């Protein structure tokens, strides 16, 4: 049912002419060339697409795949935008404010107004901002530019106390293969380690998420120090508009008892010290008991060293192949998560995926924690193991290139 | 609603009849796209149809879309795999130097190496329905017992005495003292139900004695009444006291025994009446109330057939007949009325299977009658002598539950022996099972042990699961699902799983 | 509702919600079929016809913020216009029948 | 040929999304549970038929009740000089039909053959007919997905609320050692119940209602000697279990009364 | 590119000239220079794979 063979198509009806009519002919010259010709090419189309429409395999499918997903996990994602509020500008007296006024930041901003203002001699009003794009971005904590301006309205003001929803990015059937395997939830009371991190994943803005139990006391073999019966979930969330509902998520998939980083383990980074505090449940149960901790950040660095190759690769591609392993948008690697083992051997062997041709004679990587100066020449090995307090992160400028 | 056609061989025409060239290409061309476009679809749907999806293909599709690692599975035994042929004697044992082993899986002997390898498909379609569960349901106890029933049995009742397979009793316990409990005699009358609270039998006559003894009443006046007498004949008991009556032809008359009334307040009532061998393979009888009223029965001594019985009230409950050894049966009946007004029981013989108690007759016919009662309930009690007035005996009584010990009013007489029923010392036994031995005096027993659970299983999140060797499932599997790392068995979080 | 007409094999086009739609309603063998296009560019193809469940079934598809379209009853062309239907309902009032749903 | 084969194989182009139906669907929807075929005649035993002398009832005839119904009959036999014989009788429609229990009529007759009568040792053969043939297969799915949707405390407040005469129901857990709301430290990670009602005339019911739920590792004992009056000591006595079981035993507690 | 989702720990090179019995374990490195006169070539037993 996986493949079909098309070898011996022709001789079916070269033969099925030549016991139907009579022994004659079947050649290529005469007039029952063509028509066994054509009655061999339109049967090997339908050989072949009667298989296609057939796998329905999880992999190797596409566009189907949307029904196979939707037969357990909800839905894959959406399509919203990044709104703004809370925001203001530094302006004259009496000026008209425009709508749709655009303002762009320095990192690809592009960002309108959602409504008309007017200003008074005060000299700051406040304005709200949509997102030209659909994609999830982010605002730098200050102003950067003003494109459109009556010139007097000077710049427009970043602020703490503005608010940033995050919007989702569309859909990519490659990386639908992948959160696949983990989004898929359960059918009694939601109350399983797999039912909690695939109703957690399902979660707006959270690319990753860690779960583990403990099932003996005192210690178990993965990383907790502390409670005896202990769950430690180590969310990995871009944010939480819904501060209480990425809690309150846990709370309802979730039955037993909820540590901070285990209990008493150190330097991870909980939330906070007290608890989460769920709202409410509809139970008429006031039981206020979700504990978790965001993973210590990281900071990445990756070398290469690469023949010429056989074609004119410009070393600006190279760096691009890198980021999306990170990301996981290519189809087979997973990404970077919690207590991903950042190796060069799963990098610099996979960035061959996309541009080969060129002879890798040596790659080797390291990394340090975020924020904090580039390591010493000698400070680069193979591999770099991680633990599963944190994950590593890859920018475009970490990685250095020399065409030796 | 419209019709379609969608047959290639709408192209020939009543233009080709004695066309043999283009009827066989059209015709040749219809089968090709029948054989590679419709019966391929039909396999297909067959073998993804999982239930009986014995392709592994299927089998292998079904895993990659639930997620759990293959290499525990043996994929197929077929032709394909390593050492297996038509003759396949090459380089092995062929019985010029060393005997062969025999029970062997086909194929060669290298395959499904270790422990962890299981073999037959059936299993694996369990294991992979028992997976789909576990991924997509996460906890309660009542409905993944319900599946592991319906997927195991197919939704069939089990059994206990060979301790089939349940989840658990989790730390939550069984049952403490011994509740609802039931003694099962066995003696010459076979099974009987006996009960703690005393039973009433308010038959005046145990047994008819002559005319005057029990009353009979004519209708019609159309001949001379049935006459009741008592001859000599072996009972079951061991004695010969049965009794005889004959319906003599062109008269109908039933022998009636007089009865305290009313018998109660409208609820069930328990006829019995011993069934003796007699000319005649059919007894009648009939259970009266308020004018009109009546409910009446037929008993097939010959064969056991429940045959003539009428509603005339809502009085019937139901009729069932006891097989007896040596020719002798039981009969019971019961009623169930709206109103209360049980008034008389009357009885006589019968022709025919559908005859009624006031029909007429067509010659002269005889029939033995021994032991009758009445009593209030739905099950016959043991029987009890009666004469002159009703007669009350009470068995038992429960003289310790926790202990288990039943006391009993009178010595057991040898040959004696008891069964029991319910629920004790967290065990079942919804099967009768032996308990008593009659010697003679004793009066004191001690109940035996049920099928047995291992009731309390304590602990907080801790739980495992229990099979039965009757189902004779691999314990390859079992050494399987042990494993968490394949995921395959429903479990909470900070729960242990332990197939056994 | 959408103005039907009981033809084996039809299309539509209008304005619904702020945007263009054109669906496209054909016989295929026993049970009836759609094809939906919004402002020119395809959504779905082949989407079976039944009675109830809604002809998008994508959340990609029938809402950021747009509507969607729901049959009554399981459709038969000998019926259009004659106590069968075709309902379109906006944002709100699907997001809330879809609550229902469950 | 190419107009047959693009139709059949758009006709299944999507089978696993449960929308779909007739065949297909009913493997998607056996993975969980889903019943079917179901389309069986009230076959029938233990006849009556009063009639003449020495003659035979003649396979399929016709047979009517008050409300007109329709049966037909399975086996020919002869009569015995009594006039009473037993027929086997079947269904017209292939539907679980009731046979009001009153004195049938004739619609076929035979010969000397009257008065098709009733009788108490007649079984009762009660067929299921066609009931999930499509749509409620889908409702049922979509109803096993909403009870399977609630957590621990809700699918109890849910079940314990579904009960009639009940009025509220107060849920908490504990969650630790330690008191969270009142003092039950009685066992470390228990979880309570209380229960309002109109007088619980169904005692079973409720347990059987708070037992439809249970996690597997948490006990359901809870009581500091002060708490909510427990409805008895050592057991709630639930039963069995509806499927393949045996006992298994819940508490709960009720309220304790307050006049204003 | 033949088979993702694999994570790969560490892998070795190594040569040799044909026939030689196999090498100690100290003789694997991570890149092998070769002459324009040599060719290069691996067997199906020769790989050894460890799944640590």
């Amino acid at each position: 049912v996986a493949d079909t063979a098309d070898v011996l198509s022709d001789v079916e009806a070269e033969f099925r002419a030549a016991l139907g009519a009579n022994i004659n002919l079947a050649a290529s010259t005469p007039q029952g060339s063509l028509v066994a010709a054509e009655a061999i090419a339109r049967s090997s189309v339908m050989r072949n697409e009667a298989r296609i429409a057939n796998t329905i395999n999880p992999n190797v499918s596409f566009g189907t795949f949307l029904d196979a997903i939707c037969a357990l996990m909800g839905i894959e994602r959406g399509s919203d935008l990044s709104t703004f509020g809370y925001g203001v500008q530094v302006t004259g007296r009496s000026q008209t404010r425009i709508s749709t006024g655009s303002r762009v930041q320095t990192p690809a901003g592009a960002i309108f107004t959602v409504m008309s203002d007017v200003t008074i001699p005060a000299g700051g009003v406040a304005t709200i901002d949509i997102k030209s794009q659909e994609y999830g971005n982010i605002p730098l904590p200050v102003g950067n530019l003003i494109i459109i301006d009556g010139t007097i309205g000077w710049s427009g003001a970043k602020v703490i106390a503005s608010t940033r929803v995050d919007p989702g990015s569309r859909q990519m059937s490659d990386a639908e293969l992948k959160n696949a395997r983990v989004n898929r939830l359960a059918i009694q009371g939601r109350n399983s380690t797999m039912a909690i991190k695939a109703y957690v994943s399902a979660v707006p803005n959270v690319t990753s998420v860690n779960v583990i139990e403990n099932n003996t006391g005192a210690v178990q073999v993965v990383n907790g120090v502390s409670f005896t019966l202990p769950y430690a979930v180590w969310v990995c969330v871009a944010g939480n508009p819904d501060k209480q509902a990425v809690a309150d998520a846990l709370w309802a998939a979730h039955n037993g008892g909820t540590p901070w980083d285990y209990g008493a383990t150190n330097n991870g980074v909980p939330v906070d010290g007290p608890n989460g505090v769920p709202v409410r449940d509809p139970a008429s149960g006031r039981k206020y008991v979700v504990k978790w901790t965001t993973p210590i950040m990281y900071d990445g660095y990756v070398n290469v060293t690469v023949q010429q190759g056989s074609s004119s690769v410009a070393p600006e591609a190279i760096q691009n192949a890198v980021v999306n392993y990170a990301q996981g948008k290519v189809e087979g690697e997973e990404g970077l998560v919690v207590g991903a083992s950042l190796s060069a051997f799963e990098v610099a062997g996979a960035i061959a995926r996309e541009i080969p041709g060129i002879y890798i004679k040596l790659c080797q990587v390291a990394c340090v924690a975020a924020g904090s100066p580039a390591p010493a020449p000698g400070d680069f090995t193979s591999e770099y193991v991680m633990s599963a307090f944190g994950q590593a992160t890859i920018s475009v400028g970490n990685v250095r290139v020399t065409f030796v | 609603l419209p019709a379609y056609n969608s047959d290639i061989q709408q192209a020939l025409k009543w233009l080709h009849n004695q066309a043999p060239g283009i009827t066989g290409l059209i015709q040749r061309k219809a089968q090709w796209y029948d054989r590679f476009s419709r019966q391929f679809w039909a396999n297909w749907e067959r073998d993804v149809f999982h239930l009986k999806t014995a392709n592994p293909f299927g089998l292998m599709v079904w895993c990659i879309i639930l997620g759990t690692p293959s290499k525990g599975f043996g994929l197929y035994p077929k032709n394909s795999s390593w050492a297996f042929g038509r003759l396949r004697q090459n380089f092995i044992y062929s019985g010029t130097q060393v005997p062969p082993p025999a029970d062997a899986s086909p194929g060669g002997n290298f395959y499904g190496g270790g422990n962890a390898e299981i073999l037959n498909l059936d299993e694996i379609r369990k294991v992979l329905q028992l997976r789909y569960v576990a991924l997509i349901s996460n906890g309660s106890i009542a409905y993944i017992n319900r599946m592991l029933r319906y997927i195991f049995n197919d939704d069939e009742p089990w059994d206990e005495a060979t301790g089939l397979y349940f989840y658990l009793m989790d730390s939550t316990g069984e049952n403490g003292p011994v509740e609802n409990l039931a003694v099962y005699r066995k003696d010459w009358e076979g099974m009987v139900l006996l009960s703690s609270s005393p039973r009433t039998n308010h038959v005046l006559t145990s047994t008819p004695a002559s005319d005057a003894d029990w009353p009979g009443v004519d209708p019609a006046a159309s001949g001379i009444p049935v006459t009741v007498e008592t001859a000599s004949a072996t009972a079951p008991d061991g004695s010969a006291t049965v009794c005889k009556l004959t319906k003599p032809a062109g008269s109908t008359a039933y022998v009636s025994a007089p009865i305290d009334g009313p018998l109660g307040s409208g609820s069930t009532v328990t006829f019995s009446f011993f069934a003796k061998a007699g000319s005649t393979r059919f007894i009648a009888i009939q259970s009266a109330a308020d004018f009109p009223s009546r409910a009446d029965a037929v008993f097939d001594l010959d064969s056991g057939n429940v045959i003539s019985d009428q509603m005339l009230d809502s009085s019937v409950v139901s009729a069932r007949m006891i097989r007896l050894e040596n020719g002798w049966w039981r009969c019971v009946l019961t009623t169930k009325t709206v109103s209360s007004s049980f008034r008389a029981a009357y009885v006589a013989p019968a022709e025919t299977n559908f005859s009624w108690i006031d029909s007429n007759s067509s010659a002269a016919i005889d029939v033995l009658i021994w032991g009758a009662q009445i009593e209030l309930g739905d099950t016959p009690t043991g029987y009890l002598k009666t004469t002159g007035a009703p007669v009350t005996i009470t068995d038992y009584v429960l003289q310790n539950a926790q202990t288990g010990t039943v006391k009993f009013t009178q010595p057991l007489p040898t040959g004696v022996e008891a069964y029991w029923t319910g629920d004790w010392k967290g065990g079942t036994a919804a099967e009768p099972a032996r308990f008593a031995v009659g010697n003679g005096t004793q009066d004191t027993f001690t109940l035996s042990d049920p099928a047995y659970i291992g009731l309390p299983t304590s602990g907080a999140f801790k739980l495992e699961y229990r099979v039965g060797p009757a189902l004779n499932l691999s314990p390859q599997l079992i050494n399987l699902m042990n494993d968490r790392a394949v995921g395959i068995m429903p479990t909470c979080a900070g729960c242990d799983v332990k197939v056994i | 509702k959408i103005p039907l007409t009981a033809v084996p094999n039809q299309a539509i086009s209008f304005n619904a919600g702020s945007s263009y739609w054109k669906i496209r309603l054909y016989q295929n063998m026993d049970m009836m079929n759609a094809d939906i296009s919004r402002d020119g560019v395809i959504v779905c193809h082949g989407v079976r016809c039944f009675g109830g469940i809604p002809l998008l079934q994508y959340s990609h598809q029938y809402r950021p913020d747009y509507g969607n379209f729901v049959f009554d009853r399981d459709a038969d062309w000998t019926l259009f216009g004659d106590g069968i239907n075709l309902f379109y309902l906006d944002g709100a009032e699907f997001a809330e029948y879809q609550a229902l749903a469950t």
